[PDB]
RNA sequence: AUCGAGAGGA
C-alpha cells in the first residue's frame, strides 16, 4: 500500500502520513526515467513563502545539480544529484571506536 | 462566483500577422463544436434552411 | 609519472568513465535498498 | 584510504578552532569523489590512467583506484575542512600563489551538473533559468524512452520515429546513454524574421521535411480492463454485446469486437470506438453493456492485445492503441537552452529560404528569443554544429573546456568555405531575391516535446453536467 | 498619521505612500485609481483595511 | 467572442474578437494582441468564449472589442503596441537610407488595407525612382494625425546646438499631417507609451482607423522584412580585439582596486562613513568599484557595436533586450547576488571549497568577470546559479502573495 | 523488490540475458513494481540526527 | 484533426472558379484578379511580366494568408489599356518565354550529350 | 512589353545532376522555375500500402512512410500515367498507378535487410531507383529470424506541392550575382565571407563595385536528382509544368472575360 | 530506430548508406573522409548520417512475437 | 469463432474458448496475446 | 463516478 499510493505510513493515518514519496516512476524518455531515480525532495512544504530552503545552497556543490529543479511550486524545494554524488548507505562505528 | 460554462473552447495559441488584431483564428473543430442559437426570419430563412 | 596538462583531459574523463563503469547513475537506490534487505530487516 | 578498518564512506572532519574531531559512519550522507594532492601533486599519476585505460582486461576498476589512496569520497561536512583545486593547473606554482596547500582536486568541474543538465552544449554560456528550464524540458522530450517498448503496456508512450544523437555534446552524456537512447534530432536551424509566423517565442517548420519523417512520433495509449466475479449477485464477462439483451449500449457499434469481446490488432479506430466488449450480469435484461471505447477523438490503430490473469485471477485484458503524431502547428519543441516555442506554421521546401547550395532550414527560430534570453550556448552550438557536420565530428560542448571557445570553432569554420561566425546568404523562398542580412544557419539538436496540441484543443456546447451542482464537468 | 493628524492626513499620506510604492520602479497609474482606493480606505472616518 | 488569457489581470485579459475559421487546430492570434494578454507562445493556451445572445454579442462588440480597448484606464495610455518582427523592422524601414524600387514598393502597396491606390511620387525620380520607407509609412499613418517623439538614440545635446530640425542621425520623429517627415520609428513611437503615433491615432481617429493602423503596419512592415531580413548570431555577439582588451583591462583594474580596499581593510586603514558599519562600508566600497567596473566594460561593448550589429538593431528598436544584456553576452556578467548582498559564506568563511577563508575578493564572493560569449568558469557557473535562483524562488512565491 | 537489486532476479544478468527476458540491457532499475506500476522511492531530505 | 488534405492547396473545390475579375474603384483602370489554388509560383512571374509592360501603372500581387491558397494580382494600366488584356498579355508572354527557354534547353542537352 | 528571350548554358550533366546558367530573363521567372522543380514536376511514388503481414520492429505507418519515400524511375511512364482523380476507373488501375509487392521473411539466424530491391513492381519502367541496373538499395527494415513483412503498395502521380516523396530534386541549388554587384546582399564585413564558385574576382577584391543599372539576370542552377527522374528531365518538367498551368490560367481567364 | 530514407533537409537519399558507412568505418575511414566517399556533400546529410543512432540493432536482440 | 492466441513465453498457436483460463498448453505461460486481424487497412504513405 | 495523491503546463 505504501509504495503504491506513496503515503508513507499506516494505511490507518492517512492524513498524518506525508505523501510525494514512492512516486509513479516517469518513462517518458531516458533522461526523466535516471533523473526521477536520482531525485531528492526536500519536505519543508510547498506552501511555505520563506524562500531561504529553496535557495542553491554553497554546500549543494558536486552534490546537487544547480540547474534541475521544477520552476513551478516546488522551485528548490525538489532537487536532484549531482553526477558523481553518491549518498553513504550507513556502516558499523566498531572498528572505528 | 465562478463557474464552469457552456460554449466555451480552449487551445494553445498560435501567432498570425496576417489577422488584424480584433480577429482570432479559430479550427474548423472548435467552432463546429460550438454553436449559436440563431432565431429564423423571414430575413434569414432561406439561409438558416441550408445550415 | 605524473600525467600533465596536455594528457590530464583525458586522464580525468578517463578516471569518470571507470567511476561510472562501477557505479552507474541509480548505485544510491540499489545500495540502499540492498544495506535494508542485507542489515536493516535483520 | 588503505581500504583498512575505515570504510570509505566514513566522514571523518577536524574542526580546529574548535577542538572537536567528528566521525560519521551513518546513512544518508551525500558525498562526492575526489583526487587527493600531495604536497602540491596529485596522487593520481599515469599508471593509474594507464590501468584505467585497459580497464576491461586487467578487471583494474574504479574501485581499486580507491583503494590505491588516489581517490577519497568526501562528504559536505568534510568539504568545510578541505582545500580544492578546481584543476591541476591551481597546484601548479604562479607568480602569486593562491593557496599552496591544496588537499584535493576536482575530476572534473563539469560533475557539478545531475543528469539533465549535463545534457545541455555549453551550459556556461547560458543564463542559468535557461538551463533550469532545459534540465525541466529534457524530461518532456520525445525519443525512445526504452529499448523494450515494444513489450511494455504503458498508459502513456511516445517514441520518435528517427532519435538522432546531437551532433554537438558533453562528455557527460557518454554516461547518461543519451547517445544510445537519444531525446531529439539534429535541425538545420536559421534564426530569421521570416514572415512573422515564429515571433513571441514560436518556430517555423519545414513541411517537407515533416513529410520525410522529421519529427514524427508514435503514441502508444494502453487500455486495462477485467471482467470480475465478485459474487452470483453480479458477473461482468468479455463478449461482444448484442442490441437485444445489452441494455446500456451506446449507438456506437460493435462490429470491430470479436466473439471474445477484444478487438484485434491491426484495427483501425476512431474516437468513441468500442475496444473491449464488458457486459455485466444484472440483478436489456439479464444483462447490461460495461464496454470500454477509446479516450475520445484520439484516432489510432489496435497496435496489440494481451490477455492474461491478474492476482486474484479473472480474465484481464490490455490492449495497446497505436497513434501517428506528425508535427503540426501548435507542437511544442524546444532546444537545450531553454528556448521553447510552438510551430507557428509549415511551409514547404520552395517557400522556405535556401542558401546558395539548396539548404533550407528544417526549423526558423526569431532572432527576438535571443537577446533577452542571453543563450549564447544556442548559437555556439550552432556554430560548433556546422563544423561538426562538415568535419565528421562529434562536437565537444562539455561545460567548462579552454580547449573550445568560439573563435576556434569560428576558424574552423572558415576552413569548410563558410562564413567564420556562421552566418549565409540566403535567397526569399518566394520571390528567390537575396535577403539583405546574412542569416545565421546551421545544425542544432532540437526536441520535439510531449505537449502536442492534438492532446490540449477542447471544445463544449452543452455536454455533461456535475451531479451536485448542475455545471459543467472538468476536463 | 491617522492618530497624530486624522482622517484626511491620513488620506493623503496614504495617497503618497501609494504612489511611491508604485512610482518607485518607473511605473505610472492614473491619480484616480489611487484616489478611489485611498477613499474606500478613509471614507468611514477610521482607517479601513483591505482585509 | 470573447478571448481571455489566465491569469486575467485587468480588463484587457478578455476581449472581444470576430472569428476567423483557419486550418488547423490552435487559436491563431494578431502580435499587437499579445501584450495586453502577456500572452507569448511557448504552449500558451486561451480561452474562447461565445456569447449566446444578440444582447450579449451586441454588449461584447460595443464594450469589449479589441479595438475600443487599445487604450487602457489604468495609465491613459496605449495596452498593445507594435511588437518584435515589426518594431526591429520598422526602426530599419524608417532609417534615412531605406530606398525601395518600384516593384517592392507596389508588392508593400498590396498589403495597405487603407490605402487609396495612388502610387505616390518617388522621394528620388533620377537617376532612378526611388521610395522611402518614410514615405511608405507616411501611406500607412492614418488620417492627418500630428506627433512629435525622439528615437531611442537621440543624442541630448543635440536639441540645443543648430541641426535641431535637421537631425543628422535621423532621430527627432517628425509626423505632420499624416506624413512621416522625418525620423527613425522605434519603441517610443509605436510602442505602448503616452503620445506615440499609436496613442495619438487612437485619440484623434477612432478606434478603427487605428485597428487598421495597427493591422497595416504588421502587414507592410512584415512584407518588406521579407527583402531586408533580421537575424541574429555569433558575430553579433563578438566583439574587436581593442575592445576585449579594453574590458580586460577595466576589469584588471577593478580587481586590483578591490585588493587595494582589502588591505586597506586588513590593515584597519579605512574608517566607517556615517549611517553603516566597517563591514557595511568595506561591502559598499567594493560593489561599487565592481558596478564601476561593469558599467564601464559595458560601456567598451557597447561603443564596439556597429550599425550592422543585430543585437544593437533589437536594443534600438526597443522590440527586446536592452544595453545590459548586451554588457554582459560580449563584456562582463558581472556581480551575482543573493538576497541583495554577495555570495554568502555557505561553508565556514568561504563561499567554496575552493577558496581560502576569510576571501572578500571579486572572485570568491560571486564576481563574474566573464562574458556570456566567454563562458563562466565552474564558479562562476555556480554562482550565477545561486542568482538565478534567487530569481525563480522569486517568480514563484510573490504570485500567491500579490493575488491575494 | 527493488530491481536490479542484488535480491532481483535480473542482478548478474548479462545484456543478453535482460534481452532474452524482454528487458532493456540499458533499464538502470532501482524501482518496484507493485500492482504493476513502477514506483520510485524520493530520496527525503531530513536535519542530522 | 485539422489538417486540410494537401491536395487543397492545389486541387478546385467544386463551384469555386480558378479566377475572378473585379473592378478596383479606388482608381480608374484597375482590376483585382483573384486567382484560386495558386501561390507565389504563379504570382511572382505574373506580376514582374506586367511590370515589364509600361502600359501597366501599377503590378502586384499577395497571398492573403498562407494557410489560405489563393493569390490577388491587382493590376492597373493606363487608359488607353485594360487591365484584363495586360493580364492576358503578361501570360502569353510568359508561355513564349518558357517555350523558348524549353527549346534552349532540349538544344544545349543535345550538345552537351553528344558535345 | 513582351517576354523575355532567355539563352541557357548547360555547365556539367551527369546522372546525378545538372548545372546550368539561365542568361537574360527575370528573377521572377528563374526563381517560379526553382520552385516548380521542387514542388510542380510530378514523378511516381508508392502513396498506398495494404500491409497483409508485418512482425518487424517498425509499425505499419513506419513502414508505410518509409516506402513512400522511395523514389521510382518515373521518366517515361509519369507522362503517360494519368492523376487517380483524373482517372475513369475504380481506386486503382494500371493507367494511374503502379503495383507493387514486397514478401520477405527472415528463415536463417542472421539479419535479413528488407531493401528497395525486395520492392517488386508489375510494371518493368516504374521501379526503385537503386534497383536500377554501386549504390547499395535502400534499407526498407531490419528482420530477425522469424519476423516476416508482407505488403502491396500501389505508387500514383503526384509533386511535392502535395507531399515530399513526390518532390524529384535532392538539392536545387540556385544563385544570381555570385559577386554582390546588385547589392541585394549587404556584408558588414565583406572580406570575410568566401567567393562564389561562379564568382570572377581577383583575390584581393571582395565583391564587385556595385552596379546601379543592373538587375539580375544569368541565374546559376544545380538541380540534384533524387533518382526518379534525370535531371535534365526534371528541368525540361519542369518548365513544360510552369508553362503548362500558364496554359490553364489563360484559358479561365478567357472564359471569365467572355462571362462579363 | 532505423536510418531515414531521405534527408530531412534536401530530400538526398541516404537509406542506402548506412551499411556502406558502417563498413567505410571499420576500414579505417575517418567519420569525415567516409561521408565524402559516400558523396555526402551537404552538412544536412552529413548530418543525417553522422548523427544516426542505429536502434533498431537493439531491437532485434528481442525474439520476436511469433516463430 | 476459435479466437487462436500466441503465447508471450513460447510462441504458440492455440485455441481457447471463452470462460477458459488463459494458459499456454505448450508451457503453461499465464500472457497471451491476440494475432494480427485479417481486415484490409490501408496506410497512405505520408 | 467520487475522493485523495502525485507529476506536469502557462
Ligand atoms: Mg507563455
Ligand atoms: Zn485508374
Ligand atoms: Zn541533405
Ligand atoms: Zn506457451
Amino acid at each position: 500500500y505504501s509504495l503504491a499510493t506513496g503515503n508513507w505510513g499506516d494505511q490507518k493515518k492517512a492524513h498524518q502520513a506525508r505523501a510525494g514519496v514512492s512516486q509513479v516512476l516517469n518513462r517518458l524518455t531516458f533522461a526523466s526515467t535516471l533523473s526521477h531515480l536520482r531525485r531528492l525532495n526536500s519536505p519543508i512544504g510547498r506552501d511555505g513563502k520563506l524562500a531561504k530552503p529553496r535557495q542553491l545552497h554553497n554546500t549543494l556543490w558536486g552534490m546537487v545539480c544547480p540547474a534541475e529543479t521544477p520552476e513551478g511550486h516546488a522551485v528548490g524545494l525538489v532537487k536532484n544529484l549531482a553526477l558523481m554524488a553518491y549518498i553513504s548507505v550507513g556502516s558499523q562505528p566498531s572498528p572505528i571506536l | 462566483m465562478g463557474k464552469r460554462v457552456d460554449f466555451s473552447a480552449r487551445t494553445v495559441i498560435t501567432p498570425d500577422p496576417n489577422l488584424s488584431i480584433d480577429q482570432v483564428g479559430v479550427p474548423r473543430s472548435i467552432a463546429a463544436n460550438m454553436t449559436f442559437a440563431e432565431i429564423v426570419t423571414p430575413f434569414n430563412i432561406d439561409r438558416l434552411q441550408e445550415l | 609519472d605524473e600525467i600533465t596538462p596536455d594528457l590530464w583531459q583525458e586522464a580525468c574523463w578517463i578516471v569518470i568513465s571507470s567511476y561510472f563503469d562501477e557505479k552507474g547513475l541509480v548505485r544510491q537506490q540499489l545500495d540502499s535498498f540492498d544495506e535494508f534487505i542485507q542489515m536493516s530487516v535483520q | 584510504r588503505q581500504m583498512d578498518i575505515i570504510v570509505s564512506e566514513v566522514s571523518m572532519i577536524r574542526d580546529i578552532r574548535e577542538r572537536e574531531i567528528r566521525i560519521y559512519t551513518d546513512a544518508g550522507r551525500i558525498c562526492r569523489p575526489l583526487l587527493i594532492v600531495e604536497k602540491q601533486k596529485l596522487l593520481l599519476k599515469k599508471r593509474h590512467i594507464d590501468q584505467l585505460k585497459e580497464r576491461e582486461y586487467n578487471n583494474y576498476s574504479w574501485q581499486d583506484l580507491v583503494a590505491s589512496g588516489v581517490v577519497e569520497y568526501i562528504d559536505t561536512l568534510e568539504e568545510e575542512t578541505v582545500m580544492l583545486a578546481m584543476t591541476p593547473d591551481d597546484l601548479q606554482e604562479k607568480e602569486v600563489a593562491y593557496c599552496s596547500t591544496y588537499t584535493h582536486c576536482e575530476i572534473h568541474p563539469s560533475m557539478i551538473l545531475g543528469v539533465c543538465a549535463s545534457i545541455i552544449p555549453f551550459p556556461d554560456h547560458n543564463q542559468s533559468p535557461r538551463n533550469t528550464y532545459q534540465s525541466a524540458m529534457g524530461k518532456q522530450a520525445m525519443g525512445v524512452y526504452i529499448t523494450n517498448f515494444h513489450v511494455r503496456m504503458d498508459t502513456l508512450a511516445h517514441v520518435l520515429y528517427y532519435p538522432q544523437k546531437p551532433l554537438v555534446t558533453t562528455r557527460s552524456m557518454e554516461y547518461l546513454r543519451f547517445r544510445e537512447l537519444p531525446a531529439g534530432i539534429n535541425s538545420i536551424v536559421a534564426i530569421a524574421s521570416y514572415t512573422g509566423y515564429n515571433q513571441e517565442d514560436s518556430v517555423i517548420m519545414n513541411r517537407s521535411a515533416v513529410d520525410r519523417g522529421f519529427f514524427r512520433s508514435v503514441f502508444y495509449r494502453s487500455y486495462k480492463e477485467q471482467e470480475s466475479k465478485k459474487g452470483f449477485d453480479q458477473e461482468e464477462v468479455f463478449e461482444k454485446p448484442t442490441r437485444e439483451t445489452c441494455q446500456g449500449m451506446r449507438h456506437a457499434i460493435y462490429d470491430k469486437l470479436d466473439d471474445d469481446g477484444l478487438i484485434a490488432p491491426g484495427v483501425r479506430v476512431s474516437g468513441d470506438d468500442v475496444i473491449i466488449g464488458k457486459t455485466v450480469t444484472l440483478p436489456r435484461y439479464t444483462k447490461r453493456d460495461c464496454s470500454t471505447f477509446l479516450r475520445t477523438s484520439e484516432t489510432g490503430i489496435v497496435d496489440q492485445v494481451m490477455v492474461t490473469l491478474n492476482q486474484e485471477g479473472y480474465k484481464f485484458c490490455k490492449i495497446r492503441v497505436r497513434s501517428v503524431r506528425i508535427p503540426q502547428i501548435g507542437d511544442k519543441f524546444a532546444s537545450r537552452h531553454g528556448q521553447k516555442g510552438t510551430c507557428g506554421i509549415q511551409y514547404r521546401q520552395e517557400d522556405m529560404p535556401f542558401t546558395c547550395e539548396g539548404i533550407t532550414p528544417d526549423i526558423i527560430i526569431n532572432p527576438h528569443a535571443i537577446p533577452s534570453r542571453m543563450t549564447i550556448g544556442h548559437l555556439i552550438e550552432c556554430l560548433q554544429g556546422k563544423v561538426s557536420a562538415n568535419k565528421g565530428e562529434i562536437g565537444d560542448a562539455t561545460p567548462f573546456n579552454d580547449a573550445v571557445n568560439v573563435q576556434k570553432i569560428s576558424n574552423l569554420l572558415s576552413d569548410y568555405g563558410y562564413h567564420l561566425r556562421g552566418n549565409e546568404v540566403l535567397y526569399n523562398g518566394f520571390t528567390g531575391r537575396k535577403i539583405t542580412s546574412q542569416i545565421f544557419i546551421g545544425p542544432t539538436y532540437y526536441q520535439r516535446l510531449k505537449h502536442m496540441v492534438d492532446d490540449k484543443i477542447h471544445s463544449r456546447a452543452r455536454g455533461p453536467i456535475q451531479i451536485l451542482n448542475r455545471q459543467p464537468m472538468e476536463g | 498619521i491617522f492618530t497624530v493628524l486624522g482622517i484626511e492626513a491620513v488620506r493623503k499620506a496614504l495617497e503618497r505612500e501609494l504612489y511611491h510604492v508604485i512610482s518607485f520602479d518607473g511605473s505610472y497609474v492614473n491619480y484616480r485609481h489611487l484616489a478611489l482606493l485611498c477613499d474606500t480606505m478613509t471614507c468611514r472616518g477610521h482607517l479601513m483595511a483591505i482585509t | 467572442v470573447i478571448f481571455n488569457r489566465q491569469p486575467t489581470l485587468h480588463k484587457m485579459s478578455m476581449m472581444g474578437h470576430r472569428v476567423r475559421i483557419l486550418p488547423w487546430s490552435t487559436f491563431r492570434l494578431n502580435l499587437s494582441v499579445t501584450t495586453p494578454y502577456n500572452a507569448d507562445f511557448d504552449g500558451d493556451e486561451m480561452n474562447l468564449h461565445l456569447p449566446q445572445s444578440l444582447e450579449t454579442r451586441a454588449e461584447i462588440q460595443e464594450l469589449a472589442m479589441v479595438p475600443r480597448m487599445i487604450v487602457t484606464p489604468q495609465s491613459n495610455r496605449p495596452v498593445m503596441g507594435i511588437v518584435q518582427d515589426t518594431l526591429t523592422a520598422v526602426r530599419k524601414f524608417t532609417k534615412r537610407d531605406v530606398f525601395l524600387e518600384r516593384g517592392e514598393v507596389m508588392n508593400l502597396l498590396m498589403f495597405l488595407s487603407t490605402w487609396d491606390g495612388k502610387v505616390p511620387q518617388p522621394a528620388i525620380l533620377k537617376p532612378r525612382p526611388l521610395w522611402t520607407g518614410k514615405q511608405i509609412f507616411s501611406l500607412i499613418i492614418p488620417g492627418h494625425i500630428n506627433c512629435i517623439r525622439t528615437h531611442s538614440t537621440h543624442p541630448d545635446d543635440e536639441d540645443s546646438g543648430p541641426y535641431k530640425h535637421i537631425s543628422p542621425g535621423d532621430t527627432k520623429v517628425v509626423v505632420e499631417n499624416g506624413e512621416l517627415i522625418m525620423g527613425i520609428l522605434c519603441k517610443k513611437s509605436l510602442g505602448t507609451s503616452a503620445g506615440s503615433l499609436v496613442h495619438i491615432s487612437y485619440l484623434e481617429m477612432g478606434h478603427d482607423i487605428t485597428r487598421l493602423f495597427y493591422s497595416n503596419i504588421q502587414t507592410v512592415i512584415n512584407n518588406w522584412l521579407l527583402i531586408e531580413g533580421h537575424t541574429i548570431g555569433i558575430g553579433d555577439s563578438i566583439a574587436d580585439s581593442k575592445t576585449y582588451q579594453d574590458i580586460q583591462n577595466t576589469i584588471k583594474k577593478a580587481k586590483q582596486d578591490v585588493i587595494e580596499v582589502i588591505e586597506k581593510a586588513h590593515n584597519n586603514e579605512l574608517e566607517p562613513t556615517p549611517g553603516n558599519t566597517l563591514r557595511q562600508t568595506f561591502e559598499n566600497q567594493v560593489n561599487r568599484i565592481l558596478n564601476d567596473a561593469r558599467d564601464k566594460t559595458g560601456s567598451s561593448a557597447q561603443k564596439s557595436l556597429s550599425e550592422y550589429n543585430n543585437f544593437k538593431s533589437m536594443v534600438v528598436s526597443g522590440a527586446k533586450g536592452s544595453k545590459i544584456n548586451i554588457s554582459q553576452v560580449i563584456a562582463v556578467v558581472g556581480q551575482q547576488n543573493v538576497e541583495g548582498k554577495r555570495i554568502p559564506f555557505g561553508f565556514k568563511h568561504r563561499t567554496l571549497p575552493h577558496f581560502i577563508k576569510d576571501d572578500y575578493g571579486p572572485e570568491s564572493r560571486g564576481f563574474v568577470e566573464n562574458s556570456y560569449l566567454a563562458g563562466l568558469t565552474p564558479t562562476e557557473f555556480f554562482f550565477h546559479a545561486m542568482g538565478g535562483r534567487e530569481g525563480l524562488i522569486d517568480t514563484a512565491v510573490k504570485t500567491a502573495e500579490t493575488g491575494y | 523488490i527493488m530491481l536490479r537489486s542484488t535480491y532481483c532476479l535480473l542482478n548478474g544478468l548479462t545484456d543478453r540475458d535482460l534481452c532474452e527476458l524482454n528487458e532493456c540491457p540499458l533499464d538502470p532499475g532501482g524501482y518496484f513494481i507493485i500492482n504493476g506500476s513502477e514506483k520510485v522511492l524520493i530520496a527525503q531530505e531530513k536535519m542530522a540526527t | 484533426m485539422n489538417a486540410p488534405p494537401a491536395f487543397e492547396s492545389f486541387l478546385l473545390f467544386e463551384g469555386e472558379k480558378k479566377i475572378t475579375i473585379n473592378k478596383d474603384t479606388k482608381v480608374p483602370n484597375a482590376c483585382l484578379f483573384t486567382i484560386n489554388k495558386e501561390d507565389h509560383t504563379l504570382g511572382n512571374i505574373i506580376k514582374s511580366q506586367l511590370l515589364k509592360d509600361p502600359q501597366v501603372l501599377f503590378a502586384g500581387y499577395k497571398v492573403p494568408h498562407p494557410l489560405e491558397h489563393k493569390i490577388i494580382i491587382r493590376v492597373q494600366t493606363t487608359p488607353d489599356y485594360s487591365p484584363q488584356e495586360a493580364f492576358t498579355n503578361a501570360i502569353t508572354d510568359l508561355i513564349s518565354e518558357l517555350s523558348l527557354l524549353e527549346e534552349r534547353f532540349r538544344v544545349a542537352i543535345k550538345d552537351k550529350q553528344e558535345g | 512589353p513582351y517576354a523575355n528571350q532567355p539563352t541557357v548554358r548547360i555547365t556539367e550533366l551527369t546522372d546525378e545532376n545538372v548545372k546550368f546558367i539561365i542568361e537574360n530573363t527575370d528573377l521572377a521567372v528563374a526563381n517560379s522555375i526553382r520552385r516548380v522543380f521542387i514542388a510542380e514536376v510530378p514523378i511516381i511514388a508508392i502513396d498506398w500500402v495494404q500491409i497483409d503481414a508485418n512482425s518487424s520492429v517498425l509499425h505499419d505507418e513506419f513502414i508505410a512512410h518509409r516506402l513512400g519515400l522511395i523514389p521510382l524511375t518515373s521518366d517515361d511512364i509519369v507522362d503517360k500515367l494519368q492523376y487517380s482523380r483524373d482517372c475513369t476507373c475504380e481506386e486503382f488501375c494500371p493507367e494511374c498507378s503502379v503495383e507493387f509487392t514486397l514478401d520477405v521473411r527472415c528463415n536463417e539466424d542472421q539479419t535479413r535487410h528488407v531493401t528497395s530491391r525486395d520492392l517488386i513492381s508489375n510494371s518493368p519502367r516504374v521501379i526503385p531507383v537503386t534497383s536500377r541496373n554501386e549504390q547499395d538499395d535502400i534499407l526498407i527494415v531490419k528482420l530477425r529470424k522469424g519476423q516476416e513483412l508482407r505488403l502491396r503498395a500501389y505508387a500514383k502521380k503526384g509533386f511535392g506541392k502535395e507531399h515530399a516523396k513526390w518532390n524529384p530534386t535532392a538539392g536545387v541549388a540556385f544563385e544570381y550575382d555570385p559577386d554582390n554587384a546588385l547589392r541585394h546582399t549587404v556584408y558588414p564585413k565583406p572580406e570575410e565571407w568566401p567567393k562564389s564558385e561562379y564568382s570572377e574576382l581577383d583575390e584581393d577584391e571582395s565583391q564587385a563595385p556595385y552596379d546601379p543599372n543592373g538587375k539580375p539576370e544569368r541565374f546559376y542552377y544545380n538541380v540534384e536528382s533524387c533518382g526518379s527522374l534525370r535531371p535534365e528531365t526534371i528541368v525540361l518538367s519542369a518548365l513544360s509544368g510552369l508553362k503548362k498551368k500558364l496554359s490553364d490560367l489563360q484559358t479561365q481567364l478567357s472564359h471569365e472575360i467572355q462571362s462579363d | 530506430m532505423i536510418i531515414p530514407v531521405r534527408c530531412f533537409t534536401c530530400g538526398k537519399i541516404v537509406g542506402n548508406k548506412w551499411e556502406a558507412y558502417l563498413g567505410l568505418l571499420q576500414a579505417e575511414y575517418t567519420e569525415g573522409d567516409a561521408l565524402d566517399a559516400l558523396g555526402l556533400k551537404r552538412y544536412c546529410c552529413r548530418r543525417m548520417l553522422l548523427a544516426h543512432v542505429d536502434l533498431i540493432e537493439k531491437l532485434l536482440n528481442y525474439a520476436p512475437l511469433e516463430k | 469463432q476459435p479466437m487462436i492466441y500466441i503465447c508471450g513465453e513460447c510462441h504458440t498457436e492455440n485455441e481457447i474458448k471463452s470462460r477458459d483460463p488463459i494458459r499456454c498448453r505448450e508451457c503453461g505461460y499465464r500472457i497471451m496475446y491476440k494475432k494480427r486481424t485479417k481486415r484490409l487497412v490501408v496506410f497512405d504513405a505520408r
